[PDB]
Formats: C-alpha cells, structure tokens, sequence
C-alpha cells in the first residue's frame, strides 16, 4: 500500500540521475509503474511506463532518447535515469502503480508516491542575507537574499502571536540564487508594544540569525 | 538380443523443441539398454525418483513416455515432484508421485546465438496453475483487470509470452539446457518394454 | 529509407581515410549497422560492426589494429576511420543494416543486413 | 571461424526453368542464414532471411528451406530478371562469413 | 487521443453550489480508460472516478461521473469545504497517455486591498551590491495586479519579479509583493523609486518617497 521514493537531490548541468520507488504491501511481480513530472505551479506530465512482468516500455516522444527505465524484479522496487540535464528539469518525480492483489488488477493507477524533487544549476552553496523593513497601525517584516540550496523557514519572535503572517514562495533570481520574504502586521493600534523579533534558519548549512526589527 | 529401443532418435536430435510446447514419444515393444544412458554421456545431472538409477535393467514395464524441451541453467531444480516457481506452475508441472527420470546437459554450443535466439518461449501471465503433465499451446492476451481486452495489448492486456535470450555470454546460470524426463507407466496390461 | 556514402580517395599509400554513411527516413538510435568491402571483382567481405547504443565493437581479422568505428546520434550519422592502408585493401564499401527479428516484443539483433548504400570506390595505389 | 561452401559456381536456364543452389556449412547453424542477390553493378538486396522466411517485396517465386549442415534455395520460374549472384551468410557468431557465389545466366 | 481539453479554466462560488468539470477532447478515446485525480497543494495526487463513472473507495459520496466519445464531465453536487482543489484528467488507452491543463476552483469573499507598502532602502546598498527595493499588495482574492512601465525615473520594467501565496484556509485572500533592484551601489541617476498598482476600487494608491542623494 505503499510506493517509497529516494530522497532529494540537486545535480548539476550535464550529468544523469537514477531515482528509485519502491513497493510493500501488494504482489509487485503483475503490475505495471508509470513516471510522471510537475514543476512549482505548473501541469502534469507524463514520461512513460513499464511493465513489471515482461519488462517492455513505452516512452514520450520528447524524453525517448534521454530516458531508460529499469526493472529489478527482486526486492520490488523500479527506476528511471534521465540523461543531459537542462536547467527546465527542475522538477518533482513521482511513480504510481495499481493495487495487485494475486492474478486480478485494479482497473486504475491508486498507489502514487510521495515525490522526488530534483533541482539542477550552477553554484554550490551560500547561507542568505537579512535585511530589517520598516513602518512608514500599519505592516511590516524581514527580508531575505542570496540562498541557492531552497529550503528555508522563517518564524517569529519563537513562535508567539501567529498573526497575519505571510511568507511568500521563493524566487529563482537572474543569477541563480533564491530570495522570500516574510511580513506581518501590526493591529495593536500602536507602534510602541510587544518585543517581537524575526528568525530565520538554512538546514544544509550551519547558519542562524536573529535579525531584530523596529524603529 | 535381436530388437532395441531407439533412444538416439530423442537424445541426438537436431530440432529439440520448446517448454511451453514440449514434444511427447511413446516408446514400446522394444528392448531398452539403460546401461548406455547412466553409465556414459556427459549429462550433469542424473537424478531417477522412485526407482533408483542401478537395477533398472531388471524391472520392465508397460510403455514409457519421453518428454523433451529446453529451459534455462538455474530453472532444472523446479522439474521434480512438488516444487514451486514459475516452470512448475505455467509450462510444465509434474505430479507428486513420480516414477521416472530426469536427465539434462547443458547445450550452449548449439542454442546460443550472438544477438539472442528468438526461438525457445516460455509462458508468462496464466491464471490457475495447471495441472500434472498438461500442455497449453493458446496464445490469446491475458486480460489482467475487469475490463475485457478485444485483441488489442495494452493496460492490464499483455501478451502471454516471454523469449529466452540466449548468448555464448550469459553465465553458467542462464545457458540453455536439455532435458528429457522418462515416465514409466505399468498399467494393468502385459509388458513390453522389457530389458535385456 | 536512403543511406549515401562518401569518402573515396585516389592514391592511398599509408594514409588514413575516413569515411561516413549517413541515414535518412527512421529511426536511427534503434538500430545496429555494419560496413562491408567487395574486391575488384572477387566476392563480398565483411569488415566491421557497431552495436545499437554503441558499447560493443566487433572487427574482421584483416581489418583488427588498423581501421575503427564510430557513431554519433545527433547528425544520424556513422563513420570508419582507417589507418595505415596497404596497397591491398582496394575494395568498394557499403554502410548496411542489421535485421532485427522482433519476438513477443523483444528485439533481436544480428540477423542479417536489409537495407544498403550505393556504395565508395575507395582505391590504393602508389 | 565458421567455413561456408557454396555449389555449383556457373549456371543457366531461361522463361519457365527450376534451378537449385545447395549451401554447405563446417558446424551446425540451425535455422540462420540468409540468401542475397547483386546485379552486375548495384547493392545487393536480401531475399530470403531465417532460413525460411522471406522478405516483404520479394515475389512468391523464390524459396528456400534447411536446417543444421545443408541448405537450399530454389527458383519456381527463371523469368529475363535473375541473372545475378546469390551468396549465403551465417549468423550464428562472428566475424560473419559470406559464401563463394553463384553467376546465373539466360539460356 | 493525444491532447485534451479542460473547460472552465477557474471556478468560484460559495459552499453548495454543483459544478460541472468538462474534459472534452481530440478524436476518440475508450471509456474505462479515461480517469480523474484531486491534488491540494504540497501533495500528491489521489484518485477520483477511474472509469469515467466507477468511483473511487477513499471519497465520499456527492462525486458523480459521466463520460461519451468526446464529452466527458465530472459532477459534484455540492461545494462542502475541503474539496477546493485541482482536478485533472487522463487517458491511458491510447499512447502517448496525456493529461489535461487542470482546473483550480476558488472561494468567492471580499476584496480589501488597502494600499501598496514602500520603504525601499536599508542602511546598506551602497555599503553591499545590488540595490532592492520592494514593494507589498495585502487581503484580494481575484488574481488581477499591474505595475506600470516607467515606475520611477529608470523605467526599467523588467526587474520587476512578483510571488503570491495560496489562499487563507478561513478568511480566503492573497497577498503580492514586487521587487524591481536594477544595479548595485553605482547608481547615480536611479536612485529612488514609486511603485503604481490599480485594484478593483480605489484605483490607485500613489507612493511617495525620498530621494536617495
Ligand atoms: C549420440 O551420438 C553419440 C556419437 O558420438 C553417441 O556416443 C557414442 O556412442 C558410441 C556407440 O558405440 C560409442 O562407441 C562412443 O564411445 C560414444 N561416444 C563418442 C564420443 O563417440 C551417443 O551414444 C548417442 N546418444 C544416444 C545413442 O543416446
């Protein structure tokens, strides 16, 4: 009842990547496992399928000369390597398959995973900078620049007051590095009140900052 | 000894059929020398349930029936009484009280082609598990789901076929074997397969 | 389907000479080729192979540690270098195409050659 | 380094004539081999593939069967359009080896 | 088939209103081979109706399901909470399979855009690199924006990146900031800035600011 995939990566331009999903709960020898894409925002694709018995695939007309699917009857589990990555195969993998349960098959694909994304580009890594906003009883927030590896949380004071927060989504910048930002409120009916402070934390890099605003 | 069995007509054959579709011969009124088949050869394995390969040349039965066929290198431990895999369940199975012979050598000079031979299937996709020396020849598409599959392959349609890929490169466990299983039958009726 | 041929050269006294059959019409990442040579009027020799993804080579025993195979993908295109040519290596070459005999959905490779070139009149002299 | 042998070398017969053109091989290949023929100054185009089988195009007139050692390849009707060379190959492994060659002529 | 068709592109009314999905697409295509999936956001998708009218075990009843040679729909009878969401289709009896573009149905609310927020420098952009400059739309649940050209002396419309959130899970809005930096701790002629947005009522709230030199 279950597709388990690999976990994250960030490649880089020209190389190839293997992606793993692997099935528990159901008779994996009579099915079938098909791939699909989707970036941030955008639609589903489709790449193609394979079956788990014979082993014939069917691919896309676009990804046929970039894509091989593998099979690996024991231990259950299926793969997929793409070849010459471009900078628009930034997106998230999934595998889905029916429910087999002896020789009968369900009639659709139920079991999906839980994604893979994968994030291909120049540079390495770099913590982001903070910079303090401020008021002109009105808004205001943190800011931050500057971070390629993506994943980020912003909190608040520690994790008091849970106002009208807004942590927008971060953007590819021009050079390849990302930036969010983050803003409150302040409903009080003054500027002078609670001691509230920003946060910010960059997980694979040893980096913390407690950047304070106000005037 | 006047008569004699004509065993090089099943062991030095040139065409020696596939698993899924093996060939029968019924052999009687003969006089049948089994010192020429254990005691020579090259055959790898040699394994005779119920009746034991010495003293065979005393005991003599009704008829006797040879099955012939080729399989995989790592595939002729599911030829015995019992077992389970998918050679013993879709292809060829063999019942539990078995009296016979099961002889195989292994043939890679003559079924390995470079590329892969295109000849020597073996059924995939059934859905019961057969029955004791019982053939099934259908090629018809296996309809996997609840949705019936007119002809056409597809999702949850498949063809119920697989080929065996056979190269000089393969490794001692995929190079093709021969093998032939003797089956002796004594059936309420006067002998004759009698030795010498 | 179509393949042309080009390359041929007039006096090849030790020089290397690389010839090129390009393809036309289908599929060419799915398919295994082949060169092969005819003497000035003897029979019909063979001389080289490629695999279809490229990783297996195979040569002749006339043509091993002088002449070697290429392919490329992009331009649907594959070559044949060849080194250090002896006077007796005059022949006509043609680019040619594996038969792949397709059972129960799997291809099989090396069977035989359907499709062929219009052939290079390469010659060797002094 | 599998040796074929082709028979006979020089041939003829004209309109409604069947002829026979036997290929001989040192091992056993079973049922892989192929048939060929060039005219006097073009490529040479596939007739007959697998032993058996023949190529789509090719007309119903040409047929060929063995298995093992011996092969054969038999004309129905010699209509003004075969005179050309025929040559056996062997699949079986390589380097892949082409027989000697049969010239047919127009009685 | 080989490319569909989904029809409308967005959806939006209050809770208990039936809505028709429609997927009408090329040529022909089986049915018992054409399906529809649900993802919310930051999930994987489920599977809905998987024979254009067998449903699945998991959703509740008020899913229905119709399909024919090229109209296919998909009906729910009623708008409850916790079924906004993108729904696609598929047909994969057919290869190269194919998916439709996807329909994101909304909550209808009240607009509240109370001006664009600007306070463009710190301290330090000339004391660092590149010089940014924001600006910050709040509480509009239609998905209409605009920045015009010139902005401030440097036109330069085409630094100008926006990002918006996802709607609120009970007071259902969204929220848009727009950042257009140029060049670094070298200006000399480009230095402040006055970002101009109209919204559904008010029109446009002008920003001031101050030089910065
Ligand atoms: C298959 O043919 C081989 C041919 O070699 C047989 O093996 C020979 O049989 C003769 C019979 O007198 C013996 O003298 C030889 O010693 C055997 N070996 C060899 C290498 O020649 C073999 O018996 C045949 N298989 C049968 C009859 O089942």
């Amino acid at each position: 009842m279950q597709l388990v995939q690999s976990g994250p990566e960030v490649k880089k331009p020209g190389t190839s990547v293997k992606v793993s999903c692997k099935a528990s709960g159901f008779t994996f020898t009579s099915s079938a496992v098909q791939w699909v894409r989707q970036a941030r925002g955008q639609r589903l694709e489709w790449i193609g399928w394979i079956v788990v018995g014979s082993g014939n695939t069917n691919y896309a007309q676009k990804f046929q000369e970039r894509v091989t699917i593998t099979r690996d009857m024991s231990t259950s589990t299926a793969y997929m390597e793409l070849s010459s990555l471009r900078s628009e195969d930034t997106a998230v993998y999934y595998c889905a398959a029916p429910y087999c349960s002896g020789g009968s098959c369900f009639d659709g694909f139920d079991i999906w995973g839980q994604g893979t994304m994968v994030t291909v580009s120049s540079a390495s890594t770099k913590g982001p900078s903070v910079f303090p906003l401020a008021p002109s009883t009105a808004a205001l927030g943190c800011l931050v620049k500057d971070y390629f590896p993506e994943p980020v949380t912003v909190s608040w004071n520690s994790g008091a007051l849970t106002s009208g927060v807004h942590t927008f989504p971060a953007v590819l910048q021009s050079s390849g590095l990302y930036s969010l930002s983050s803003v409150v409120t302040v409903p009080s009916s003054s500027l002078g009140t609670q001691t509230y402070i920003c946060n910010v934390n960059h997980k694979p890099s040893n980096t913390k900052v407690d950047k304070k605003v106000e005037p | 000894i006047t008569n004699l069995c004509p065993f090089g007509e099943v062991f030095n054959a040139t065409r020696f059929a596939s698993v899924y579709a093996w060939n029968r011969k019924r052999i009687s009124n003969c006089v049948a020398d089994y010192s020429v088949l254990y005691n020579s050869a090259s055959f790898s394995t040699f394994k005779c349930y119920g009746v034991s390969p010495t003293k065979l040349n005393d005991l003599c039965f009704t008829n006797v029936y040879a099955d012939s066929f080729v399989i995989r290198g790592d595939e002729v431990r599911q030829i015995a009484p019992g077992q389970t895999g998918k050679i013993a369940d879709y292809n060829y199975k063999l019942p539990d009280d078995f009296t016979g012979c099961v002889i195989a050598w292994n043939s890679n000079n003559l079924d390995s082609k470079v590329g892969g031979n295109y000849n020597y299937l073996y059924r995939l996709f059934r859905k019961s598990n057969l029955k004791p020396f019982e053939r099934d020849i259908s090629t018809e598409i296996y309809q996997a789901g609840s949705t019936p599959c007119n002809g056409v392959e597809g999702f949850n349609c498949y063809f119920p076929l697989q080929s065996y890929g056979f190269q000089p490169t393969n490794g001692v466990g995929y190079q093709p074997y021969r093998v032939v299983v003797l089956s002796f039958e004594l059936l309420h009726a006067p002998a004759t397969v009698c030795g010498p | 389907v179509q393949l042309v041929e080009s390359g041929g050269g007039v006096v090849q006294p030790g020089r290397s000479l690389r010839l090129s059959c390009a393809a036309s019409g289908f599929t060419f990442s799915s398919y295994a080729f082949h060169w092969v040579r005819q003497a000035p009027g003897k029979g019909l020799e063979w001389v080289a192979v490629i695999s279809y993804d490229g990783s297996n080579q195979y040569y002749a025993d006339s043509v091993k540690g002088r002449f070697t195979i290429s392919r490329d993908n992009s331009k649907n295109t594959l070559y044949l270098q060849m080194n250090s040519l002896r006077a007796d290596d005059t022949a006509v070459y043609y680019c040619a195409r594996d038969l792949a005999i397709a059972v129960a959905g799997t291809w099989h490779y090396y069977n035989g050659m359907d499709v062929w070139g219009q052939g290079t009149t390469v010659t060797v002299s002094s | 380094d599998i040796q074929m042998t082709q028979s006979p070398s020089s041939v003829s017969a004209s309109v409604g004539d069947r002829v026979i053109i036997t290929c001989r091989a040192s091992q056993g290949i079973s049922s892989w081999l192929a048939w060929y023929q060039q005219k006097p100054g073009k490529a040479p185009k596939v007739l007959i593939y697998d032993a058996s089988s023949l190529q789509s195009g090719v007309p119903s007139r040409f047929s060929g069967s063995g298995y093992g050692t011996d092969f054969t390849l038999t004309i129905s009707s010699l209509q003004p359009e075969d005179s050309a060379t025929y040559y056996c190959q062997q699949a079986k492994s390589f380097p892949i080896t082409f027989g000697q060659g049969t010239r047919l002529e127009i009685k | 088939e080989i490319v569909l068709t989904q029809s409308p592109g967005t959806l939006s009314l209050s809770p208990g209103e039936r809505a028709t999905l429609s997927c009408r697409a090329s040529q022909s295509v089986s049915s018992s081979y054409l399906a529809w999936y649900q993802q919310k956001p930051g999930q994987a998708p489920r599977l809905l109706i998987y024979g254009a009218s067998s449903r699945a075990t998991g959703f509740p009843d008020r899913f229905s399901g119709s399909g024919s040679g090229t109209d296919f729909t998909l009906t729910i009878s009623r708008l409850e909470p916790e079924d906004f969401a993108v729904y696609y289709c598929q047909q994969y009896g057919n290869s190269p399979w194919t998916f439709g573009q996807g329909t994101k149905v909304e909550i209808r609310r009240t607009v509240a855009a109370p001006s664009v927020f600007i306070f463009p420098p710190s301290d330090e952009q000339l004391k660092s690199g590149t010089a940014s400059v924001v600006c910050l739309l709040n509480n509009f649940y239609p998905r209409e924006a605009k920045v015009q050209w010139k902005v401030d002396n440097a036109l330069q419309s085409g630094n100008s990146q926006e990002s918006v959130t996802e709607q609120d899970s009970k007071d259902s809005t969204y929220s848009l900031s727009s950042t257009l930096t140029l060049s670094k701790a070298d200006y000399e002629k480009h230095k402040v800035y006055a970002c101009e947005v109209t919204h559904q009522g008010l029109s446009s709230p002008v920003t001031k600011s101050f030089n910065r030199g």
